[PDB]
């Protein structure tokens, strides 16, 4: 809608004051903040990098829609039968007798 | 006036009434075609393309040429 | 030499008659799926090098500098070294064609060299192998075409419940 | 320029001696680089030599700024002179060229060879090192001139109805500048009067937020290849790069008063690499001086006093306002005695033309009149 | 049913039919004659181009291992879905 | 299988060729809203805004051609198939779309997450961003989806209410020399009036929904453009 | 756009213009193809097929 | 250098073919250059008497294709199933029998969803051949 | 003055159109028609007898075999294929000699 | 043999001009005519007293 511009050094909260899921990761818990997808996503938002949650959601969505989903219909594995028709192992080998050609050289 | 769904046509007036008033009406400069001329049939007296061929005459000819597209083969009927 | 023309024919080939694929003959292709996933991963990381080295000295201080997003302090040393790392020396930063050239050109010729000698080491793996896929990528290379039905002119091995057909 | 055999033998015959020349010239050319190179990254600004980012206010893409990218080297004429600038910049020229054959043939194999024989049967993208005389120089010139008739109008037509059409000047000053920027070169544009169209452009596009259509005319009209043109900040480069130099040169000139020492020739290339002066108007040396003149008052007190140069925009509009030449008009005027629709004529009018001839034609105030009464009294006799 | 078939395209011409194999042999054949020369060496990214997709794909589909079944792509009869083959 | 068949445009291209030789001014667009996106002045975008209109205006010839001219009888619709439209959409609507991302300018979709910080992020906003992800590509689908179906019913309907039409005026129309001529002058009367309605309602359905299917594509590319002031 | 042009007032007037003409002789085709078919389906000696019940559309569709 | 891209490259003289090339543009000039002659989008014209002449020139020729051509097939096929089976067998029928058997297809076209169902339903008790007759 | 849609000849101004005007537009065109030819350029013998012809399959005559009949005798007369190869018939041509015998 | 309207209509359509209207050029050169006798003697009368100041 209206253009957008980047908050200042000094415009934008500490890293404690953003909340997780249950409550603030404080010290004796800041390596829990890799962790935690909502605390990340309310730093986000805090900081106005909203796009690292949307960017990466509309490409995914982009993903599937134009390459995945065929990929998916045409050639993805269905589910399993009961019955498996497991390989023997007995397919390939050369018979008894047989002269095979040599190798280059 | 209209037929069907085509619309005549017309003119805007670009006179007042009062210069329209000083206007002498001369139909003898007028050409043949458009004499008495009325806006509500400005082709009534307009020459016929053919002279002879009525209206009607071509309206019988699409008839006829459509019972003729029905009933050549009742006449002449040819196999597969 | 170019190993593709010759084998894109086998590969081909062996897709229509997959059913004779021997347990070694996949794990063959399995490796190099795997070299090319590691041939991919180490010309992403050349190219990944490559920016950072040529990066401007403002976008180098911009992205590895203030604020810190998890502020946890790992994080903040790791970008002051890097910063410092990469600002102490001088650097030839190139903008446009150039840094595309430096950029590019280097990961091209690693990944196009690497794939290249692995599509070789491919070819001399199926070469020797001692299965039905082996004995028609040499017959390949000798006579110089694909020779199809090969598995059942040969009489190659089936399962105990299907060699009726070799039956004469 | 289109190609022909007659230059496809002269680019076969010298294409060696070329190559040869173009190795001297490209060490010769580094070594000069490679002083002002130095030069820039020891005495240059802080954000000059750091790269400092500049990025547009819709979609934050980065840009060459012209405040913070493009500095110029008032003292450079200690180290370098300005033959030598001069030598840099047509190699620049030649040397970008040269990299899109290779790169194609690179690219292509064995398979460029008869693009390569369109190349040569054409002077528009050789080398000028290619010319090992003064005629094969001159037509040279001719096709890089007529390569510049070619683009520049579509550039200036861009500038011009996007601004015109998406805003307006604020003053009759800003106006009267706006108007006269695009006058054809067969009148002459006052600098003074046409200045204040660089700040009111600068209020609209500066060389920041340049356009990548834009930016292709441009590359076209300064003889830059622009096949692949890949993203904006190349080409850009390119231009920022050309014209950092350009006014660096121009500095020294203005300062040194070296145009007016300058002979003939060098002065009429001086003109030419500043897109002033086409071989083609056979200008002689008071043409020259009044265009150079008129560059550097363009260019503005501000320029020596402090190094800043007006809208690049604004000011690659106004230098290539010299190869808009007047719209051809070829024919007598006794041509417009004729008719163009004799071939209807057998057609005659039908009922409908006849009608409305009668209508609209010297007896309409009569029709109307009787029309208009003939009306009245049918809706007098209705009511 | 009749209106329904008043939807299909009324100046249909002719028909020809061909085998995926056929006609993808016959390319690869035409790939390698254009790419075969000399002057064309294997680094350049028209080989490249050419050659790396299509390897790519086919080494994707070789190490292909399903639990469930795939038809034949070119039966006789793909039309009954109680019977793969 | 390759199919050789041919569009039943020949004569309209012969028509064009014969009456295009000249030019001509036009005046009159379907979808005349391509042409002019900023209504403030001082208003410009530093984005290609314009590159629709060529497009546009070849989509609207194209579609014109076909639909409107499909209402005489025999006329045929070569393209009318669901996923031939889906094809036609997909090309524009995912060209466009890969314009703007191709612009790697991430924050352009900073709108896609929607409502303020006071919302809960991971509860709310993100579910309105998935959902309006998703509601683009339905956008895409719904514009391909509308266009076949409003041709598809509004011909059905046409050929059965032609087929009934026939039937009664070539069996019935002897009741006009029997005692009940009344009950077959009103059913005749109603089917001339059935068919008159039905003949201008498809008329004005098409235009609609060529306007509509231009207006989606243009709706796309305006949800990401940005415009500045001039000063 | 439907802007203007020849529009013949009455029936007798479609002979005014070479266009019309054709257009009116359309019409009588159009209209007189119906009584046609009426006459000709609607015939005395006009006789079903006696294999109409050997095949039909309907279980071929089906 | 060996063609040109220019359209300027002449391969004609200016007065080749003028005299035709004048008639036909006599042809589509004299009624579409008109004012009243505006069209929408290129594809509706204004003028009156164009979609006069080629509404019913389009309706004619799609109309011989579509009965020439197309339900011909649907013909032919009734025929064929109705009367053998085979080709040879419908032409061992004379002309006249062919006749009243397209005829008897029309009066079904005609009817479609409305006419009586008897025309392809036989009614218990009917005496006439049943669908296993050639069988 | 210079003008791409004046000046240029057709197929240059083609290119040039989609190159310097709608190039992404090409590139999704070119990408579609790929998987349209690799994903929906196929169609079997039964869905041909289903829907394949305007009034129907017409059975009495088979043109499918008819079809598949003069392909085979094509491929088999000019690949100097041999039909009575025991793979063929998965026996071997002494026991294909008793058969024609018995039967 | 009215070139330049010929040039620049071709000129914007080729870059992407396709619009006809022009509103604010038209806007600035709307009011443009030639002047009056008196006005003219009016604007000599303003220059020559500015040569004099
Ligand atoms: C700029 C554009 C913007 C506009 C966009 C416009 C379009 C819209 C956007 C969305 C896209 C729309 C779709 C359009 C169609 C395009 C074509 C398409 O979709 O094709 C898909 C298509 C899908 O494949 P497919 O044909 O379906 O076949 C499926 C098979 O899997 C194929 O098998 P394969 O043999 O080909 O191999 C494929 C392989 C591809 O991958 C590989 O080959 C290996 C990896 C490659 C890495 C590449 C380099 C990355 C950087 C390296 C490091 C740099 C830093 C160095 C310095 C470090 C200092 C410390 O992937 C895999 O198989 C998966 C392997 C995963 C292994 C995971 C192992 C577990 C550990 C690692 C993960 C977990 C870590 C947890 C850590 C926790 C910490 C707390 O192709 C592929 O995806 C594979 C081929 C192409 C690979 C390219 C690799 C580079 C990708 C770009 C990376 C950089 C940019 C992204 C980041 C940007 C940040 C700013
Ligand atoms: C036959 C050959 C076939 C070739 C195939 C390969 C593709 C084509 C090759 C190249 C073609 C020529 C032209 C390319 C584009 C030119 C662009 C341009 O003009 O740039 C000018 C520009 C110069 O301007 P500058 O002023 O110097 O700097 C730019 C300004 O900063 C600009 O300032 P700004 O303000 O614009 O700043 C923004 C700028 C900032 O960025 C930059 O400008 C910096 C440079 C780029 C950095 C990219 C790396 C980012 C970090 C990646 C981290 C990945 C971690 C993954 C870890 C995985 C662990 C498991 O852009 C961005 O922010 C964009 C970031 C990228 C986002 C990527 C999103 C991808 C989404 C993926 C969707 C899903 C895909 C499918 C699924 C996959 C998975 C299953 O050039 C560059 O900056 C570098 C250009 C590099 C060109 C590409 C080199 C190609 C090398 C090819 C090697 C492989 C060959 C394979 C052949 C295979 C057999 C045939
Ligand atoms: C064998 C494998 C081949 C791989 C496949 C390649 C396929 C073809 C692609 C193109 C390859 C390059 C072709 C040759 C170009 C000529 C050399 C050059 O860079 O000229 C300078 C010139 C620089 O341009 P610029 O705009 O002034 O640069 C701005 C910078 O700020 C400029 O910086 P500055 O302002 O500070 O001034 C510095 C200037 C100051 O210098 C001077 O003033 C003196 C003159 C120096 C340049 C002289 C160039 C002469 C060119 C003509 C050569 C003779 C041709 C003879 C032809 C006839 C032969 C019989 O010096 C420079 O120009 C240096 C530029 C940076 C170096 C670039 C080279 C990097 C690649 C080479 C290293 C590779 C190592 C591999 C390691 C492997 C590890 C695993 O280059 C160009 O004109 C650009 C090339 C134009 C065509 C672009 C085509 C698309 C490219 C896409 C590539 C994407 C990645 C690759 C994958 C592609 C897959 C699709
Ligand atoms: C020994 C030498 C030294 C060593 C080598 C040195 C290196 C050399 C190489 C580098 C040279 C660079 C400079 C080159 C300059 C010249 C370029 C050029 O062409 O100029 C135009 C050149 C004339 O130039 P000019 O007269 O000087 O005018 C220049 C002006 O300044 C006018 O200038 P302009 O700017 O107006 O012209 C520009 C025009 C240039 O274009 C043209 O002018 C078009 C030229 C062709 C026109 C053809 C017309 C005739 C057609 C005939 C059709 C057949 C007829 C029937 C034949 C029956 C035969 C029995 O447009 C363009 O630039 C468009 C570029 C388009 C790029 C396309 C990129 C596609 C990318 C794909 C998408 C990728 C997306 C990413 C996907 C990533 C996925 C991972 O055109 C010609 O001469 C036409 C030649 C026509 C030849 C005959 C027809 C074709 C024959 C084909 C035979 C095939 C045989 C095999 C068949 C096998 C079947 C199985
Ligand atoms: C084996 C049996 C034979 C068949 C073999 C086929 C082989 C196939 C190989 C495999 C291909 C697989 C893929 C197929 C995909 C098909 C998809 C498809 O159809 O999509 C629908 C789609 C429908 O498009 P559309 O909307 O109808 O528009 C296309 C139209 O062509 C109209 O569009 P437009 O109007 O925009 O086109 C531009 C048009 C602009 O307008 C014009 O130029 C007007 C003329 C239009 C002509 C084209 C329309 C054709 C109309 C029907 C045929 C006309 C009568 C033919 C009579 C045949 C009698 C047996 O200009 C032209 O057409 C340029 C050519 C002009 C030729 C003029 C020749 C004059 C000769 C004068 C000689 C005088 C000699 C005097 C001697 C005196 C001695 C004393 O088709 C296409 O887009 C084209 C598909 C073509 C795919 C490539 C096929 C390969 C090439 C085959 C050539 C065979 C030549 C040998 C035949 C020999 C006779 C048996
Ligand atoms: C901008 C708005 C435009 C509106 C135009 C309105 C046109 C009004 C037409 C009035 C009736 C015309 C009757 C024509 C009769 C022709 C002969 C005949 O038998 O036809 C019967 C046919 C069919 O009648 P039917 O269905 O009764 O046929 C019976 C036949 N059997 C029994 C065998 C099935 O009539 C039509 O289909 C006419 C429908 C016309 C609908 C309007 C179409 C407008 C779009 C096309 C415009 C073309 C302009 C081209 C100009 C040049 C372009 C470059
Ligand atoms: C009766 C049944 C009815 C069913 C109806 C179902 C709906 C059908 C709708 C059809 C019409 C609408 C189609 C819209 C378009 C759909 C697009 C789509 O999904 O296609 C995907 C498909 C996916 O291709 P694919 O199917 O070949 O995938 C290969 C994947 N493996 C090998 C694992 C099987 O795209 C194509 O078909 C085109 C592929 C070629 C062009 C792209 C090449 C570049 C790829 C880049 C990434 C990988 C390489 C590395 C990078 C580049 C290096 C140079």
């Amino acid at each position: 809608g209206e253009l957008f511009v980047r908050p200042k050094l000094e415009e934008i909260p500490p890293a404690d004051q953003c909340r997780g899921f249950f409550g603030p990761l404080n010290d004796s818990l800041k390596f829990l903040r890799l962790l935690d997808i909502k605390w990340m996503m309310n730093r986000a938002v805090a900081m106005r990098r909203e796009y690292l949650i949307a960017t990466p959601t509309l490409f995914t969505f982009i993903w599937m829609f134009t390459w995945k989903g065929a990929v998916i219909y045409f050639w993805g594995d269905r589910a399993p039968p009961r019955r498996m028709d497991w390989n023997t192992e007995e397919t390939g080998r050369l018979p008894l007798g047989f002269k095979p050609t040599p190798a280059p050289l | 006036y209209n037929m069907l769904v085509f619309r005549d046509p017309k003119r805007r007036p670009q006179l007042s009434e009062e210069e329209r008033a000083k206007v002498v009406v001369n139909q003898a400069e007028w050409p043949e075609e458009f004499k008495d001329f009325d806006p509500d049939d400005p082709y009534k007296n307009s020459p016929e393309i053919i002279k002879g061929m009525s209206s009607w005459n071509l309206f019988l000819w699409g008839v006829e040429c459509a019972f003729i597209y029905q009933f050549y083969e009742l006449v002449f009927p040819k196999s597969i | 030499t170019k190993y593709e023309l010759k084998m894109q024919y086998f590969d081909e080939w062996m897709i229509r008659w997959r059913k004779f694929q021997t347990e070694s003959d996949w794990e063959i292709e399995k490796g190099r799926q795997w070299w090319r996933r590691f041939n991919m991963a180490v010309s992403g990381a050349l190219f990944c090098g490559l920016v950072l080295y040529t990066s401007g000295t403002a976008t180098l201080k911009r992205q590895y500098g203030l604020p810190h997003f998890f502020d946890i302090g790992v994080d903040g040393q790791a970008k002051e070294t890097m910063l410092k790392t990469l600002t102490s020396r001088w650097r030839y930063t190139p903008q446009g064609y150039g840094r595309v050239l430096i950029t590019g050109v280097p990961t091209y010729i690693l990944f196009v060299t690497l794939e290249h000698y692995r599509e070789r080491r491919r070819m001399q793996q199926y070469l020797q192998q001692n299965t039905v896929f082996g004995e028609q990528m040499r017959r390949l290379l000798s006579t110089g075409k694909i020779e199809e039905y090969l598995p059942v002119n040969i009489k190659a091995t089936l399962p105990a419940s299907q060699q009726a057909i070799y039956n004469y | 320029m289109q190609g022909s055999w007659s230059v496809l033998k002269k680019n076969c015959s010298n294409f060696f001696p070329g190559l040869l020349a173009f190795a001297q010239q490209t060490q010769e050319a580094y070594g000069i680089w490679l002083r002002i190179y130095n030069r820039q990254q020891k005495y240059g600004p802080t954000d000059f030599v750091e790269q400092s980012e500049t990025f547009s206010p819709d979609y934050h893409k980065r840009f060459h700024s012209q405040d913070k990218n493009m500095w110029v080297d008032k003292e450079l004429c200690t180290e370098v002179s300005q033959k030598e600038v001069a030598r840099l910049m047509t190699y620049k020229l030649d040397m970008w060229r040269m990299a899109h054959c290779a790169g194609a043939l690179l690219a292509t194999g064995g398979y460029a060879i008869p693009f390569g024989l369109f190349w040569l049967a054409n002077d528009t993208w050789v080398p000028s090192s290619f010319n090992l005389t003064g005629e094969e120089l001159r037509a040279w010139r001719e096709a890089q001139d007529l390569y510049r008739y070619r683009s520049a109008p579509s550039y200036l037509t861009d500038t011009k109805w996007h601004f015109d059409f998406h805003a307006y000047p604020w003053n009759e000053t800003q106006e009267r500048a706006w108007d006269d920027l695009f006058e054809k070169n067969d009148v002459r544009r006052d600098p003074k009067v046409v200045r204040p169209a660089a700040e009111m452009y600068d209020g609209f596009i500066k060389f920041e937020l340049i356009r990548r259509k834009s930016l292709r005319h441009l590359c076209r009209s300064m003889n830059i290849p622009t096949f692949p043109m890949l993203a904006r900040l190349c080409n850009g480069t390119r231009v920022r790069d050309y014209w950092n130099l350009a006014w660096c040169e121009d500095y020294m000139v203005i300062t040194q008063r070296l145009h007016e020492s300058m002979t003939d020739e060098e002065l009429y290339d001086y003109a030419w690499r500043r897109y002033l002066a086409p071989y083609d108007k056979n200008l002689n040396r008071e043409q020259l001086m009044e265009r150079v003149e008129d560059y550097f008052e363009f260019l503005g007190p501000d320029f020596v006093a402090h190094g800043k140069a007006p809208n690049l925009v604004i000011l690659t509009n106004y230098v290539l306002g010299y190869y808009n030449d007047p719209a051809y008009l070829e024919g007598d005027i006794s041509e417009l005695d004729k008719n163009d629709y004799d071939h209807l004529a057998s057609w005659g009018k039908d009922a409908f033309l006849r009608r409305l001839e009668f209508e609209n034609g010297p007896l309409r105030d009569q029709v109307e009149a009787h029309t208009q009464r003939l009306l009245a009294e049918r809706a007098a006799i209705a009511k | 049913s009749n209106p329904a078939d008043h939807f299909r395209p009324n100046l249909k011409a002719l028909t020809l039919y061909a085998e995926r194999q056929h006609y993808v042999d016959r390319w690869l054949h035409v790939k390698e004659r254009w790419l075969a020369p000399w002057y064309l060496p294997w680094w350049s990214p028209l080989f490249q181009l050419g050659t790396w997709y299509s390897q790519r794909s086919r080494n994707l589909f070789l190490v292909e291992n399903h639990l469930s079944y795939r038809p034949y792509k070119f039966r006789r009869n793909d039309e009954d879905r109680n019977n793969p083959y | 299988m390759f199919l050789f068949f041919f569009c039943d445009l020949f004569w309209l291209r012969l028509l064009l060729c014969m009456y295009y030789c000249v030019w001509s001014r036009l005046c009159f667009i379907v979808y005349f809203n391509c042409l002019m996106l900023i209504f403030d002045f001082l208003l410009f975008c530093l984005f290609d805004l314009y590159l629709f209109v060529g497009l546009c205006l070849f989509l609207l010839l194209w579609f014109m051609l076909f639909n409107l001219y499909s209402l005489i009888l025999y006329y045929c619709i070569t393209y009318l198939n669901l996923y031939l439209l889906f094809c036609i959409v997909f090309l524009l609507y995912i060209a466009f779309l890969f314009l703007f991302c191709f612009l790697c300018d991430f924050f352009l979709f900073n709108n896609l997450l929607v409502g303020d910080s006071f919302m809960d992020v991971f509860f709310i906003r993100f579910l309105l961003c998935f959902l309006e992800c998703f509601s683009l590509l339905c956008r895409c689908l719904s514009t391909f989806l509308r266009l076949f179906c409003n041709l598809l019913s509004s011909h059905f309907l046409l050929l059965m209410f032609f087929d009934f039409f026939y039937f009664i005026f070539v069996f019935f129309f002897y009741g006009v020399f029997c005692y009940w001529f009344i009950l077959f002058i009103f059913v005749f009367c109603f089917c001339l009036l059935f068919y008159v309605f039905l003949y201008l309602l498809d008329l004005f359905a098409a235009i609609l929904q060529l306007f509509i299917f231009c207006n989606m594509i243009l709706q796309l590319i305006m949800d990401f453009l940005l415009f500045l002031l001039f000063v | 756009m439907l802007l203007g042009g020849f529009v013949p007032r009455r029936f007798s007037q479609f002979n005014r213009d070479p266009c019309w003409m054709f257009f009116i002789f359309s019409v009588g085709f159009w209209l007189g193809e119906y009584p046609a078919m009426m006459i000709k389906y609607n015939a005395r000696d006009l006789v079903y097929d006696p294999h109409r019940y050997v095949w039909s559309h309907h279980d071929d569709h089906h | 250098v060996l063609f040109s891209t220019y359209r300027s490259s002449r391969l004609v003289s200016k007065e080749f073919l003028h005299g035709p090339v004048m008639r036909f543009r006599a042809l589509g000039e004299y009624y579409f250059q008109r004012a009243w002659n505006g069209t929408l989008n290129w594809a509706l014209p204004g003028e009156y008497r164009l979609y006069a002449v080629m509404i019913p020139f389009i309706y004619f020729y799609h109309r011989w294709h579509n009965d020439h051509t197309l339900d011909r097939d649907h013909v032919e096929k009734a025929m064929i199933m109705r009367w053998g089976g085979t080709l040879e067998d419908v032409r061992k029928l004379s002309a006249k029998d062919q006749l009243r058997v397209r005829c008897f297809t029309d009066i079904e076209k005609l009817y479609s969803a409305y006419g009586p169902k008897d025309t392809y339903l036989q009614p218990p008790g009917d005496t006439l051949p049943g669908k296993d007759f050639y069988r | 003055v210079y003008t791409r849609w004046k000046c240029d000849r057709l197929p240059v101004f083609q290119l040039k159109l989609f190159t310097q005007e709608y190039p992404m537009h090409a590139a999704v065109g070119i990408f579609t028609i790929i998987f349209l030819w690799k994903h929906m350029s196929h169609c079997s013998e039964e869905t041909e007898r289903k829907y394949g012809w305007w009034a129907g399959y017409p059975y009495w005559r088979d043109p499918i075999a008819r079809r598949n009949e003069t392909k085979y005798k094509q491929m088999i007369i000019n690949n100097d294929v041999d039909i009575t190869h025991p793979k063929w018939t998965g026996c071997s041509v002494e026991q294909l000699e008793e058969l024609s015998r018995v039967v | 043999w009215c070139p330049e309207v010929r040039d620049r209509a071709e000129l914007e359509v080729d870059i992407t001009g396709w619009q006809w209207w022009s509103p604010l050029e038209e806007r600035r050169l709307l009011p443009v005519r030639l002047r009056s006798v008196n006005e003219v003697r009016e604007i000599m009368s303003k220059t020559q007293a500015k040569k004099s100041a």
